[PDB]
RNA sequence: CCGAGGGUAGGGCCCGUGACUGGGGCGAAGUCGUAACAAGGUAGCUGUACCGGAAGGUGCGGCUGGAU
RNA sequence: UGGGAGAGGGUGGUGGAAUUCCCGGAGUAGCGGUGAAAUGCGCAGAUACCGGGAGGAACGCCGAUGGCGAAGGCAGCCACCUGGUCCACCCGUGACGCUGAGGCGCGAAAGCGUGGGGAGCAAACCGGAUUAGAUACCCGGGUAGUCCACGCCCUAAACG
RNA sequence: CGAUGUCGGCUCGUCGCAUCCUGGGGCUGAAGAAGGUCCCAAGGGUUGGGCUGUUCGCCCAUUAAAGCGGCACGCGAGCUG
RNA sequence: GAAUGCCGGCAUGAGUAACGAUAAAGAGGGUGAGAAUCCCUCUCGCCGUAAGCCCAAGGGUUCCUACGCAAUGGUCGUCAGCGUAGGGUUAGGCGGGACCUAAGGUGAAGCCGAAAGGCGUAGCCGAAGGGCAGCCGGUUAAUAUUCCGGCCCUUCCCGCAGGUGCGAUGGGGGGACGCUCUAGGCUAGGGGGACCGGAGCCAUGGACGAGCCCGGCCAGAAGCGCAGGGUGGGAGGUAGGCAAAUCCGCCUCCCAACAAGCUCUGCGUGGUGGGGAAGCCCGGGUGACAACCCCCCGAAGCCAGGGAGCCAAGAAAAGCCUCUAAGCACAACCUGCGGGAACCCGUACCGCAAACCGACACAGGUGGGCGGGUGCAAGAGCACUCAGGCGCGCGGGAGAACCCUCGCCAAGGAACUCUGCAAGUUGGCCCCGUAACUUCGGGAGAAGGGGUGCUCCCUGGGGUGAUGAGCCCCGGGGAGCCGCAGUGAACAGGCUCUGGCGACUGUUUACCAAAAACACAGCUCUCUGCGAACUCGUAAGAGGAGGUAUAGGGAGCGACGCUUGCCCGGUGCCGGAAGGUCAAGGGGAGGGGUGCAAGCCCCGAACCGAAGCCCCGGUGAACGGCGGCCGUAACUAUAACGGUCCUAAGGUAGCGAAAUUCCUUGUCGGGUAAGUUCCGACCUGCACGAAAAGCGUAACGACCGGAGCGCUGUCUCGGCGAGGGACCCGGUGAAAUUGAACUGGCCGUGAAGAUGCGGCCUACCCGUGGCAGGACGAAAAGACCCCGUGGAGCUUUACUGCAGCC
RNA sequence: GAGCUAGCCCUGGCCAGGGUGAAGCUGGGGUGAGACCCAGUGGAGGCCCGAACCGGUGGGGGAUGCAAACCCCUCGGAUGA
């Protein structure tokens, strides 16, 4: 049956991407947090 | 007159359509249409603010001339009578001898190929527009402005009119379609005659399908909902109202007057509506 | 081949019969009131409509086959 | 052919008296209603009076025992459209006539459907009285309806 | 109550005997035939349908008879629902 | 040593279940240490509106080749989407960008918010919409509209020639549009040929033949031809298209108009370039100088922006054309031609799937295009079959019980059961025929019945041609033939009578309820005069609505028919400038503290002072409500009638043991051999009742009752048969659960149901197939119930606040 | 977090084949003119039958599943809300 993950590169980049996070206070905190934690990827990898 | 159907489907048994008889032109003037931005009831926050809207037929908005004092003295010929999906009345295309082209809402009795005009000097004839202080008492009028030069606001729907009742100072007394007696500034414009397509009210939509074509989504009763939703929600089995009939927001909905009492226009409203 | 008729299926007409129900006739030795005949105590009658335990009343229009 | 009388019919206009409501003035202790009363209305300012405004229905005198129409039925005044009918001339046609089963049309009121209008009136209804009682007659209220349009109903003491 | 699946039905039985029938008896208001009532007796037998979820019960047609009870109101790691 | 503790390790169940569609396999020949499993050949089966092909997502090297087999692969493996290595993706024309806009997003100006931030006409961004120039063939192990070949084309730059008032982000035209039906002519695609080309075949009784088998085309500038799309021309006037205008619009005059012309696309043709079968010889060679022609069928595609009808009335912006303005008019633009210039990213491969979403090589899910042939009335249905692709990554035997899916059945035929649940029956097409009732449409495929193949003969009309032949389409009438049977296989309603509820088509609890629930046209109440009411937001700002009372919000009711009675005392809502109560504030009689004082400071009465409440009235399709007792008539019975208590008023019409009736299986009637259900009646209605509508109603319903006919393995009452499992051998090998176990019956006892205690009885040790009575068997720290001064949703005339409003 | 699901907005796309035969239109009958009747034409509809596509009615299977909602048969809608 049709499941929940329906990958879509535009939707992905436009919702979780770097420029999407950077435009809002909540989004920058995500990046400040994930940089402070030392994550290798601040944002989901999208093929583009 | 309105058109009935033979009962060859259960819905055709009651469905009735406007006869579309006064229509002489099946396409709008390309220069006078612009895209109607469909809302679905949603406001600029994306929130529904008027329930059960959307999904009706696509429409182009025909620009209507609700000023007319724009072009005082410049007569025009009634070139055509058209269908407008954005309102109940029909619309008439006017060709101004100026060369300009404008839409007015079609009065009752407007005939293609007639002259109309606007101003202090216009004759008192169907389709002409004048300030109120120069329309004779008793003549029925439509497309009445409310304040000088702010646009026609009253008596715009199919079959409706307002009646001049008398002059008092800078003001005139009108009987609005609702039976309200209201003063209106005499320099407000107006158009002699009644709005046409009076048989609009006798249409029988006939089936749930028709309402949907109009952008009207199905209305659902509070009595059909649950307590989180509505005051009338819940109850085991069917339930009477069990409280004074209320809206989904709690306010009472049988009799509760809602106009603001301290509104400055109270000074100008003489007698509240009838009926 | 036709064919009495038998069989299947569906219809039309009529007669008898039916729990129950509707009024009608007659009977009178009852209960209720008194609607009509006198101006019958609200003149009568009338078609229709609404109503009332009942006769009946009232509204709308009509007729005189209504006393003074 | 030339004339006549008429509320005959249809449509659209408009005129005044009166009723009711609303606005302003003025004024105060009751009004209204009945056989007599009461309900009702009234000091939260009624009724009576003056001015202004809105709205609907019906047209006083003329009006008569009159006039018109096949009947039902038709009544302010104006115009348009239109019917029947009478007279005088004795011009035209030449028995073309009379009746009329069926059919078709018209058909008061009440009632119906869709819409509109709604002043007065008033089935139903509510109250007051009357009464032995009074689901009545009388009184105070009151919704359909009564009015307009279109479509039905097809009845009558539709009677001379 | 860190769960002992709850009505009825179906299937499969098994047991008690206060015995419905069949076997054996005593008494009878037992002439006979038919019954009545109590005693012995549990080996076997104890039907098919209409109604209702029904148990039970009534009803139809029979029958030698159409018995009553226990087995977690026998049986849902056997079925039904 | 226990915490259903935490982490790790290893047991048990167990060589057990299972190895993932029942589309299916057999043999030979190779390779190799090893072969049911890799490769090759022959035979067999399965898909073929796919299980074939192409494209977009998504995936990201899975592609190709060599070499490997530890692990991955449900077995095996020499194979592979696996390991190592090397190779592979080529564009001015394909898609996206250097073009345009849509919702939306962002946002100069501007507005708003404690901060963060929210808005916001212009503009910008934003596509699978608009726009714009490439087709056929060949080639590689692997790319191709990209390389190559052939033939076309686009833009930009520069130059030449001719031409013109040139010139734009500005004005205008155009771009530019729906649904349904549809004409003409083409093409894609397909069928046939006795005609063209072809390697060969003659079997096994016949056939050297109008024999079989195979194939008989593709792209193509200009020109031409055929079919269509689009557009009137001139003059004059001009105050409108926020400047200008010769353009557009408006008026008028002239001619032309269903023509033609001008312009535009489709199709055909076309110099030229290609392709090219069966068969057989090791993807290649040959066939072959292959032929490449005719007839019929024929689009949903094309001409296209065609046509007609209809109401629900159907994007934008740019490219383009025209107009002018500054400007500039040795420039600039247009037209032709020539040379030059032409960037960035994608391109492999899987793509209904073993490469995407589902933890898996997972019977599930995934948008667009092509999707051949024959027969069955048609078709994308069904059967078989082409091209192409597969036989589903465990096998070999056996021939039990039992399970699944499937086939048949004597006599009976619903006796089954909660229920005909299930399964039968019926079944397409053509013809005959068809009831109550009805809103006149329906009900209707009602019901019911007849025909159905093949052969010969006569024959009617149509399509294409030509009017004919040929082909193809739709018929008609005779005479015959075979079988158990002619929609001979596959796909394809059982029917009727009657009652309840809902008018109807629709909608719903994704994953236990599809309904009588929701919705629905329609009915009524009610709010709102426009900066509307109402809704979201602190606000700005939005929606409502670019709407205006025939409109919009809220509420109930629910097509339609006939209807919708009484009660306004309580609550709600509406109306009411009187009166009563009433907060801050105003007012300050009077009283107090302090100072020697003037003064400072504090309390404080009458009186004035809103909404609200109280008071008066209205209001039911507003919340809601709609009685009890006694008596009375030629027999009894009952009470039309009188009386009386109470109420705000005492339930009208219509219906009633009902989706409502406790007593109840009420009573009576019908159906039945028999009817707690069903239908029809009655009415002392425990406890109907009129828009939480009342009573009906044709049609409709995978709704829920009741009955009958047809037909049946539902049953009496079972039997046999088939395949897939179960069973046995080879390969791989789980699970929950498990204090440990050396784990029998009875009658007792025991915390009251004991393998484990007492007494007695029975019992050699250990397995395999089976059955489920026990281990109060497993699973889940019971959902019921209660308890906890535990939680959370909901309600209100509980309390107390808040927003909102006055 | 609306890449599942619900609703709306913008822009595209899809629905084989068959049956029923409304208005209108023409002709004819009819009338003083009409209403209206018959025939042909026509092609309407939350119309009918049925694939795709969308559903999920009843039964059966599955139940440490092929599958944390599947499979088989049957069944609803399929120009429309
Ligand atoms: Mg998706
Ligand atoms: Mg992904
Ligand atoms: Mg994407
Ligand atoms: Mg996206
Ligand atoms: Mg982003
Ligand atoms: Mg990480
Ligand atoms: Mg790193
Ligand atoms: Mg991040
Ligand atoms: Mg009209
Ligand atoms: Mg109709
Ligand atoms: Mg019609
Ligand atoms: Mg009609
Ligand atoms: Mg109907
Ligand atoms: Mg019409
Ligand atoms: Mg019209
Ligand atoms: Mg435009
Ligand atoms: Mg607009
Ligand atoms: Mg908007
Ligand atoms: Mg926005
Ligand atoms: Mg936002
Ligand atoms: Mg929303
Ligand atoms: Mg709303
Ligand atoms: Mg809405
Ligand atoms: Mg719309
Ligand atoms: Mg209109
Ligand atoms: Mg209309
Ligand atoms: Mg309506
Ligand atoms: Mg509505
Ligand atoms: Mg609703
Ligand atoms: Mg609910
Ligand atoms: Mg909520
Ligand atoms: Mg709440
Ligand atoms: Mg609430
Ligand atoms: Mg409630
Ligand atoms: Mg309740
Ligand atoms: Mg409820
Ligand atoms: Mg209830
Ligand atoms: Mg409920
Ligand atoms: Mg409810
Ligand atoms: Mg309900
Ligand atoms: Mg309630
Ligand atoms: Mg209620
Ligand atoms: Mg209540
Ligand atoms: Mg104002
Ligand atoms: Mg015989
Ligand atoms: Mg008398
Ligand atoms: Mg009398
Ligand atoms: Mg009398
Ligand atoms: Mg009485
Ligand atoms: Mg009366
Ligand atoms: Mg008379
Ligand atoms: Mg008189
Ligand atoms: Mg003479
Ligand atoms: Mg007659
Ligand atoms: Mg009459
Ligand atoms: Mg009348
Ligand atoms: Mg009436
Ligand atoms: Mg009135
Ligand atoms: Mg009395
Ligand atoms: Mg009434
Ligand atoms: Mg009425
Ligand atoms: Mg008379
Ligand atoms: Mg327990
Ligand atoms: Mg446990
Ligand atoms: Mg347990
Ligand atoms: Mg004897
Ligand atoms: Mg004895
Ligand atoms: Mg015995
Ligand atoms: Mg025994
Ligand atoms: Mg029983
Ligand atoms: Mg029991
Ligand atoms: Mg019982
Ligand atoms: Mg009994
Ligand atoms: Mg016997
Ligand atoms: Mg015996
Ligand atoms: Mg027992
Ligand atoms: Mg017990
Ligand atoms: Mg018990
Ligand atoms: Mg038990
Ligand atoms: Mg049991
Ligand atoms: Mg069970
Ligand atoms: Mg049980
Ligand atoms: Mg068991
Ligand atoms: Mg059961
Ligand atoms: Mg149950
Ligand atoms: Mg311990
Ligand atoms: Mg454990
Ligand atoms: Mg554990
Ligand atoms: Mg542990
Ligand atoms: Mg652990
Ligand atoms: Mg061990
Ligand atoms: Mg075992
Ligand atoms: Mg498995
Ligand atoms: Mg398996
Ligand atoms: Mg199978
Ligand atoms: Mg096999
Ligand atoms: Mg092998
Ligand atoms: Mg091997
Ligand atoms: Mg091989
Ligand atoms: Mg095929
Ligand atoms: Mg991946
Ligand atoms: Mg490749
Ligand atoms: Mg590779
Ligand atoms: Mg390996
Ligand atoms: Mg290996
Ligand atoms: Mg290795
Ligand atoms: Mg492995
Ligand atoms: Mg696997
Ligand atoms: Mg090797
Ligand atoms: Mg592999
Ligand atoms: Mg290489
Ligand atoms: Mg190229
Ligand atoms: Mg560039
Ligand atoms: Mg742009
Ligand atoms: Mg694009
Ligand atoms: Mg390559
Ligand atoms: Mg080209
Ligand atoms: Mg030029
Ligand atoms: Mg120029
Ligand atoms: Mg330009
Ligand atoms: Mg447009
Ligand atoms: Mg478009
Ligand atoms: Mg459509
Ligand atoms: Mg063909
Ligand atoms: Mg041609
Ligand atoms: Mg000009
Ligand atoms: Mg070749
Ligand atoms: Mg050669
Ligand atoms: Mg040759
Ligand atoms: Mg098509
Ligand atoms: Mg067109
Ligand atoms: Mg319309
Ligand atoms: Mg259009
Ligand atoms: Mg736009
Ligand atoms: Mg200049
Ligand atoms: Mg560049
Ligand atoms: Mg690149
Ligand atoms: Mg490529
Ligand atoms: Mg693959
Ligand atoms: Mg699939
Ligand atoms: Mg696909
Ligand atoms: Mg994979
Ligand atoms: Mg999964
Ligand atoms: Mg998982
Ligand atoms: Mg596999
Ligand atoms: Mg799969
Ligand atoms: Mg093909
Ligand atoms: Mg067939
Ligand atoms: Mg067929
Ligand atoms: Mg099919
Ligand atoms: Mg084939
Ligand atoms: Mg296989
Ligand atoms: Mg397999
Ligand atoms: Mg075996
Ligand atoms: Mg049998
Ligand atoms: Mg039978
Ligand atoms: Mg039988
Ligand atoms: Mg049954
Ligand atoms: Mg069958
Ligand atoms: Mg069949
Ligand atoms: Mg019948
Ligand atoms: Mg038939
Ligand atoms: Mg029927
Ligand atoms: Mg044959
Ligand atoms: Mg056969
Ligand atoms: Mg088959
Ligand atoms: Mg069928
Ligand atoms: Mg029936
Ligand atoms: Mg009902
Ligand atoms: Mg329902
Ligand atoms: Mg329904
Ligand atoms: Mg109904
Ligand atoms: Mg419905
Ligand atoms: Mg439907
Ligand atoms: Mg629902
Ligand atoms: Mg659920
Ligand atoms: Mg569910
Ligand atoms: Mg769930
Ligand atoms: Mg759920
Ligand atoms: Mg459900
Ligand atoms: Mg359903
Ligand atoms: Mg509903
Ligand atoms: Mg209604
Ligand atoms: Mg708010
Ligand atoms: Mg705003
Ligand atoms: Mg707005
Ligand atoms: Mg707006
Ligand atoms: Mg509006
Ligand atoms: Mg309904
Ligand atoms: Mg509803
Ligand atoms: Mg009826
Ligand atoms: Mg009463
Ligand atoms: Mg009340
Ligand atoms: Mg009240
Ligand atoms: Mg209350
Ligand atoms: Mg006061
Ligand atoms: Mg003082
Ligand atoms: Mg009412
Ligand atoms: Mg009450
Ligand atoms: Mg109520
Ligand atoms: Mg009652
Ligand atoms: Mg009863
Ligand atoms: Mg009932
Ligand atoms: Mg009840
Ligand atoms: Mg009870
Ligand atoms: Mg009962
Ligand atoms: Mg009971
Ligand atoms: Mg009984
Ligand atoms: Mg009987
Ligand atoms: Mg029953
Ligand atoms: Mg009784
Ligand atoms: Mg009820
Ligand atoms: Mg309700
Ligand atoms: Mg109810
Ligand atoms: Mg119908
Ligand atoms: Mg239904
Ligand atoms: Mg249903
Ligand atoms: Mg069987
Ligand atoms: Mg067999
Ligand atoms: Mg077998
Ligand atoms: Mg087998
Ligand atoms: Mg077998
Ligand atoms: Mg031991
Ligand atoms: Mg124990
Ligand atoms: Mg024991
Ligand atoms: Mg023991
Ligand atoms: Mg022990
Ligand atoms: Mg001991
Ligand atoms: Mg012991
Ligand atoms: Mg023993
Ligand atoms: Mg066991
Ligand atoms: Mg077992
Ligand atoms: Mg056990
Ligand atoms: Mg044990
Ligand atoms: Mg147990
Ligand atoms: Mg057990
Ligand atoms: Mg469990
Ligand atoms: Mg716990
Ligand atoms: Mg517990
Ligand atoms: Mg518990
Ligand atoms: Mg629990
Ligand atoms: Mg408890
Ligand atoms: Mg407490
Ligand atoms: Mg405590
Ligand atoms: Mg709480
Ligand atoms: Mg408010
Ligand atoms: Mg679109
Ligand atoms: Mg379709
Ligand atoms: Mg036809
Ligand atoms: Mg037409
Ligand atoms: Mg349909
Ligand atoms: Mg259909
Ligand atoms: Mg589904
Ligand atoms: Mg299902
Ligand atoms: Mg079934
Ligand atoms: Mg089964
Ligand atoms: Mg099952
Ligand atoms: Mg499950
Ligand atoms: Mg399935
Ligand atoms: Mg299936
Ligand atoms: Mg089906
Ligand atoms: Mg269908
Ligand atoms: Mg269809
Ligand atoms: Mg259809
Ligand atoms: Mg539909």
């Amino acid at each position: 049956m049709k499941r929940t993950w329906q990958p879509n590169r535009r939707k992905r980049a436009k919702t979780h991407g770097f420029r999407a996070r950077m435009r809002t206070p909540g989004g920058r905190k995500v990046l400040k947090r994930r940089r402070q934690k030392g994550r290798w990827r601040l944002t989901p990898a999208v093929r583009k | 007159a309105v058109k009935k159907f033979k009962p060859y489907t259960p819905s055709r048994r009651f469905m009735t359509v406007a006869d579309f008889s006064e229509i002489t032109k099946t396409e709008p003037e390309k220069s006078l249409v612009k895209p109607l931005k469909k809302t679905g009831g949603r406001n600029n926050q994306g929130r529904i603010t008027v329930r059960f809207r959307g999904g009706g037929h696509k429409r182009l908005y025909r620009i209507i001339d609700f000023k007319r004092w724009d072009k005082v003295g410049i007569p025009a010929k009634v070139a055509a009578i058209e269908y407008d999906p954005n309102r109940s009345a029909r619309i008439a295309l006017l060709h101004y001898v100026d060369g300009e082209k404008r839409y007015i809402i079609a009065p009752d009795g407007l005939q293609v190929g007639q002259q109309v005009v606007a101003g202090p000097d216009a004759p008192i004839q169907v389709g002409n527009a004048l300030p109120l202080r120069f329309i004779p008492v008793g003549t029925v009028v439509h497309a009445v402005e409310l304040e000088p030069k702010k646009g026609a606001k009253l008596a715009r729907a199919a079959g409706t009119s307002a009646q001049i009742q008398g002059r008092e100072g800078d003001y005139v007394i009108l009987r609005l379609p609702s039976g309200e007696l209201r003063k209106v500034h005499g320099e407000c414009y107006a158009t002699v005659g009644a709005v046409g397509n009076a048989d609009h009210k006798n249409i029988v939509l006939g089936k749930a399908g028709r309402s949907r074509w109009l952008g009207r989504r199905p209305h659902v009763r509070g009595a059909a909902m649950n307590p989180v939703d509505h005051p009338h929600g819940g109850g085991e089995g069917r339930a009477p109202r069990g409280r004074p009939p209320a809206s989904p927001w709690g306010w009472q909905t049988k009799g509760l007057k809602t106009r603001k009492r301290r509104k400055p226009s109270s000074r100008f409203i003489i007698a509240r509506r009838k009926k």
